[PDB]
């Protein structure tokens, strides 16, 4: 379940 | 199939509520679905009342076919010019920072469109409906992030999501129907 992290 | 990702205006409005408060991914996935479930269930009911009751309405389609009945040929065809003219020079001359809002009131109408919900859409029908899923995902997130906090941990995770919703009234009763 790792951590959400905005992207690209 | 698969539906829309609001994943990163979740993100925003957590980082206004919830600044230094991270969120999971399986928990972002559970957010995401409550927008998405709320988002078909407003536009349904919406466009049920849409093609119910249906009003009368001039916009620059039915001007444009009565100019071209009632005036001859290069006349209408002059008037037909300069009347696009004005309404592309009034387009072609931010919405969500308009409102002040996290959500893409640019992106709820292009859904709203695409949805098949109606043949036409307002604005302030994406604004409205932009600003309610932005105010129900801020309080999810609010209450799921004092959660993350009173369990002592540093982002939200999907037991979170079920303590916050379950425990408030109104909010269980709208997640679970």
């Amino acid at each position: 379940d790792p951590s959400w992290h905005p992207s690209d | 199939s698969r539906k829309e990702s609001y994943s990163i205006y979740v993100y925003k409005v957590l980082k206004q509520v919830h600044p230094d408060t991270g969120i999971s991914s399986k928990a972002m996935g559970i957010m995401n679905s409550f927008v998405n479930d709320i988002f078909e269930r407003i536009a349904g009911e919406a466009s049920r009342l849409a093609h119910y009751n249906k009003r009368s309405t001039i916009t620059s389609r039915e001007i444009q076919t009565a100019v071209r009945l009632l005036l001859p040929g290069e006349l209408a065809k002059h008037a037909v010019s300069e009347g696009t003219k004005a309404v592309t020079k009034y387009t072609s001359a931010t919405r969500s920072s308009r409102a002040g809002l996290q959500f893409p009131v640019g992106r709820v109408h292009r859904l709203l469109r695409k949805g098949n919900y109606s043949e036409r859409v307002g604005a302030g029908a994406p604004v409205y409906l932009a600003a309610v899923l932005e105010y129900l995902t801020a309080e999810i997130l609010e209450l799921a992030g004092n959660a993350a906090r009173d369990n002592k941990k540093t982002r939200i995770i999907p037991r979170h999501l079920q303590l916050a919703i379950r425990n408030d009234e109104e909010l269980n009763k709208l997640l679970g129907r």
